[PDB]
RNA sequence: CCGAUAACGAACGAGACUCUGGCAUGCUAACUAGUUACGCGACCCCCGAGCGGUCGGCGUCCCCCAACUUCUUAGAGGGACAAGUGGCGUUCAGCCACCCGAGAUUGAGCAAUAACAGGUCUGUGAUGCCCUUAGAUGUCCGGGGCUGCACGCGCGCUACACUGACUGGCUCAGCGUGUGCCUACCCUACGCCGGCAGGCGCGGGUAACCCGUUGAACCCCAUUCGUGAUGGGGAUCGGGGAUUGCAAUUAUUCCCCAUGAACGAGGAAUUCCCAGUAAGUGCGGGUCAUAAGCUUGCGUUGAUUAAGUCCCUGCCCUUUGUACACACCGCC
């Protein structure tokens, strides 16, 4: 909303960065991308928000 | 308010004029605050004044009294020297005199091979407090 | 470092200033004479009653401990 | 305007004056060389306690119907440095409170009560608080 | 027949029983008016009820308080609380209620526990500490 | 005084909280201008009842500190009903304005809080609830008047009545307004 | 550059972050301007209703 | 706890309980409380006001066949129960704010399973075994030591001063405690004497009666002092005098004199805790012939600040890894 004021143009969608991050498992765990589950849970491969 | 005295010398011991009169008497060995008003109460010196004031008569009035106390009604509390032992004299020792008396009674105890003497000789406590933890110099 | 040794009794020249200089303050106490002037403070204690000879200065209110002691009373 | 109605601390100021300006009570000799209570460090400055303390003691008896020497000692207390030790409570001097009572007895401010203990007598009851009128009516301040 | 309302207010262990009789009404603690007592810095402290409600409000009310127990300062919110409570029970029981409520308002708009007993009292000591809570210092290697 | 609740001798009316934020936290008078700074007190029970306690008494308590003097409010209540009677001589007007327009500009506008920040502890700029300003300000001038008054014989009433004027005015001549500077100054360095 | 003083109090207290539990995160109305919304970490005990002060009106203090 | 729920309904711990601590002009009462205020009948001195009527007030003259419980006491009671309202909350369990008011928490004791070469044989006439057993490690007398001192650490107190130091004064308790006790022994009121320690006189006391309106310190109020290692501080010694004890040498304890130290806020670290809390402050109790710088209680004066987080330390669950199971102070 700073930028949408100062815009010379009207409305304007703004772009997006499309980064494909891409971690080794070490950093995936250390930096909390995944975690570490129970034996029954290890299997449940769905991706749940 | 008369600044003339600029300190005073009394009884062979240096003393300070500025200090209040009761306090000034205090400095000499054998005195203390107790006895040092009582001297200035019999002498009838006004206590509200500084030892860098007064006259020669006042300061001698002190010495005559303090050196010879018992005769000017001063009772026998305020004799530091109570039944001396070397004659049954009971008076008030002052100046180096007490250092002399002090030494003589240490000497006497020591000479009579008695415990308290030995303890000064060695450099210890005389008064049986425990020296395990204190008395470290 | 704070060492502050002052004469027990005001000198005549000094006394005039106390007679003189003391009219030129408001918030006075045995402190304000013994730091501005070099008076002991017990003789300041004393001087401040002397200076009630005819209220050269004014008592707001002597609190048991602290005199608390104002300007002359001009206007 | 009884002893209470007068602001009690400027009572004994004037009652000390009374017994001075009478010129009788019976001041004695342990006086100039008195400690006051082993309690204290140092002999008191106003050289004239017992005119001002016999004042206290005598008004005190006004407030309380009976009081022994043991009582007077108790009341004039304090803390007492035994030094590096903690402070404790030491009774005042008996001798002095006693002779204060006995001396008040000379003027006949007080008397020995029945059932032990001193109280003040009607005559003294007066001299005491007569001046209460004079202290209130010295001026309003 | 006059009033004879007794009321107490407390602080710690300082029971102070006030009582209100009808008369000229100039108020006093034990046997001395409010102008003394002489913690003194306080003073206004115990005058407050007077100074709030009006010098008129005790103008038909001789109040006499008595105080034992507790301590120097406590004894004062004890006697304050008492001559506000007592004065409250005065205008309630025989006089009216509106003035009782105008009083109770004037007081409880700033309490200072005027009609409300301070519910508090001291904790006990527990072993292994100088006070209630604090503890004798832990040695530790 | 039945007309209006004054303060030993003192007007608490014609007193205004001269910066909004501190207003509603400085309880000079809700309608409640207390006469004295002794009070039963129990503003340490809940949390934001602490403000509703009057800045004056709240200062007496903040003054009876230091090891040899804790719980001598009788004592310090003198100092403070004794100090103000100095200010009015110098400034004039309610010295309660000199108290209140001290605490306002004795205490900052924002402060430097310690975050953990891994190892090297880079404090963070944060604003404050008028509390760490109010309180710090309060000792800083207590501590200041205190520290100035060991080894001169300065009356704590005098010493404090310096500070309260030297902080009522942005006078840069006290102890409170000399640290109110730095906490801001330290914060500026951080950001 | 830009150097004003703006006083705003966040409408809702939000959390109590900081390492040791210091900083209460606040969403604060500008006050000087109604429209502006900022997030800052405050040190003193705050609440819903109370004005606060920040040196720079930009920083928008983030996760700490 | 509810709920999701291969579980359903139970048991110990927590909780409930006990003691305690606070609202109870609500009740039952109380000369071993208080009393209260009377009625005030007085003495009563001008104690004080006031010409005098009248009044303010301590004390008493009480007693009582006043009257009563206003505070005191201790019995029965009640209450306080997230009880109401407004938020927040899966709109459940609850949480938060406010009302009336003690707002749901005033503080302990009690405290499971299961542990631990924790400690205790020197608390036990509880004691296994072992030693020792007359010259006795059986029991003691006298003395001595347990106290000793170049150093090291541990809990305390007092200071560093003037928001204070010593000099007048005023004046507010609580929990206790007390004799006359299992073998010889107190609590102490009031007279003189002495400065004081104290001494010497005499009085009440199975005590809510006597100590004892427990008459305190801080505290509070009245003067000195002037920031001087000074009047703070107050050690170490000189000398007297009391007291306990048959006896204090190995200063017993106390007093009276006399000397008169380091410390001007503490280097590296680290415990304590949120409301009547920390701190100061005496005071009891315990310890006691003598006696406490010890603790445990008690008020009293009474603050600052957190009201949250797991950042350090250490605890709980869950998932997980684990070559550890004398458990990482491990294994290798």
């Amino acid at each position: 909303r700073d930028i949408s004021e100062a815009s010379v143009f009207d409305a304007y969608v703004l772009p997006k960065l499309y980064v494909k991050l891409h971690y080794c498992v070490s950093c995936a765990i250390h930096s909390k991308v995944v975690r570490n589950r129970s034996r029954e849970a290890r299997k449940d491969r769905t991706p749940p928000p | 308010p008369e600044k003339f005295q600029h300190i005073l010398r009394v009884l062979n011991t240096n003393i300070d004029g500025r200090r209040k009169i009761a306090f000034a008497i205090t400095a000499i060995k054998g005195v203390g605050r107790r006895y040092a008003h009582v001297v200035l109460r019999k002498a009838d010196i006004d206590l509200t004044k500084r030892a860098g004031e007064l006259t020669e008569d006042e300061v001698e009035r002190v010495i005559t009294i303090m050196q010879n106390p018992r005769q000017y009604k001063i009772p026998d509390w305020f004799l530091n020297r109570q039944k001396d032992v070397k004659d049954g004299k009971y008076s008030q020792v002052l100046a180096n005199g007490l250092d002399n008396k002090l030494r003589e009674d240490l000497e006497r105890l020591k000479k009579i091979r008695a415990h308290r003497g030995l303890r000064h000789f060695w450099g210890l406590r005389v008064r049986g407090q425990h020296t395990k933890t204190t008395g470290r110099r | 470092r704070d060492k502050l040794n002052n004469l027990v009794l005001f000198d005549k020249a000094t006394y005039d200033k106390l007679c003189k200089e003391v009219p030129n303050y408001k918030l006075i106490t045995p402190a304000v004479v013994s730091e501005r002037l070099k008076i002991r403070g017990s003789l300041a204690r004393a001087a401040l009653q002397e200076l009630l000879s005819k209220g050269l200065i004014k008592l707001v209110s002597k609190h048991r401990a602290q005199v608390i002691y104002t300007r002359n009373t001009k206007g | 305007v009884t002893v209470k109605d007068v602001n009690q601390q400027e009572f004994v100021r004037a009652l000390a004056a009374f017994l001075k300006k009478s010129g009788k009570l019976k001041v004695p000799e342990w006086v100039d060389t008195v400690k006051l209570a082993k309690h204290k460090e140092l002999a008191p400055y106003d050289e004239n306690w017992f005119y001002t303390r016999a004042a206290s003691t005598a008004r005190h008896l006004y407030l309380r119907g009976g009081a022994g020497v043991g009582s007077m000692t108790k009341i004039y207390g304090g803390r007492q440095r035994n030094g590096v030790m903690p402070s404790h409570f030491s009774r005042g001097s008996k001798s002095v409170a006693r002779r204060v009572l006995q001396a008040l007895e000379g003027l006949k401010m007080v008397e020995k009560d029945q059932d032990g203990g001193r109280k003040l007598t009607p005559q003294g009851q007066r001299d005491l608080d007569r001046i209460a009128g004079q202290v209130a009516a010295a001026n309003k301040k | 027949p006059l009033q004879s309302v007794q009321v107490f207010g407390r602080k710690k262990t300082a029971t102070a029983v006030a009582h209100c009789k009808r008369g000229n009404g100039l108020i006093k603690v034990n046997g001395r008016p409010l102008e003394m007592i002489e913690p003194r810095t306080l003073q206004y402290k115990l005058l407050e009820p007077v100074l709030l409600l009006g010098k008129e409000r005790f103008a038909g009310v001789d109040i006499r308080v008595r105080v034992k127990g507790g301590g120097h300062v406590a004894q004062i919110y004890a006697i304050r609380q008492s001559i506000s409570k007592a004065l409250v029970a005065y205008y309630q029981k025989y006089v009216d209620e509106a003035s009782k409520k105008e009083i109770k308002d004037i007081l409880i708009q700033y309490d200072r526990t005027l009609l409300v007993a301070d519910p508090r009292r001291c904790e006990s000591k527990k072993f292994g500490g100088p006070g209630a809570r604090a503890r004798y210092q832990k040695s530790y290697r | 005084t039945p007309d209006i609740k004054l303060f030993g001798k003192w007007s608490t009316d014609d007193v205004q909280i001269n910066d909004i934020s501190l207003q509603d936290y400085i309880a000079v008078k809700e309608k409640y201008a207390k006469y004295l700074p002794h009070s039963a007190g129990r503003y340490a029970a809940k949390r934001f009842r602490k403000a509703q306690c009057p800045i004056v008494e709240r200062l007496t308590n903040s003054m009876m500190m230091h090891g040899r003097n804790n719980g001598k409010k009788l004592m310090t209540v003198r100092i403070v009903k004794h100090a103000f009677e100095i200010i009015h001589l110098l400034t004039g007007e309610n010295p309660l304005q000199v108290l209140v327009n001290a605490i306002i500009n004795s205490g900052p506008r924002e402060d430097s809080t310690r975050i953990g920040r891994a190892g090297t502890v880079r404090r963070q700029a944060v604003d404050v609830s008028p509390l760490r300003r109010v309180n710090q300000a309060i000792w800083l001038l207590c501590t200041g008047a205190r520290e100035a008054a060991f080894r001169n014989i300065k009356t704590i009433a005098e010493c404090l009545a310096d500070e309260l004027i030297n902080a009522a005015k942005g006078s840069s001549n006290s102890y409170a307004i000399k640290k109110k500077d730095e906490l801001e100054r330290v914060a500026k360095s951080n950001r | 550059r830009v150097q004003p003083i703006k006083l705003a109090r966040v409408t809702k207290v939000l959390g109590r972050t900081g390492s040791q539990g210091q900083c209460t995160q606040v969403r604060v109305e500008f006050m000087d301007d109604t429209s502006r919304s900022i997030i800052r970490n405050v040190k003193g005990p705050v609440r819903e209703g109370d004005v606060l002060t920040l040196l720079e009106s930009e920083r928008e203090a983030r996760r700490l």
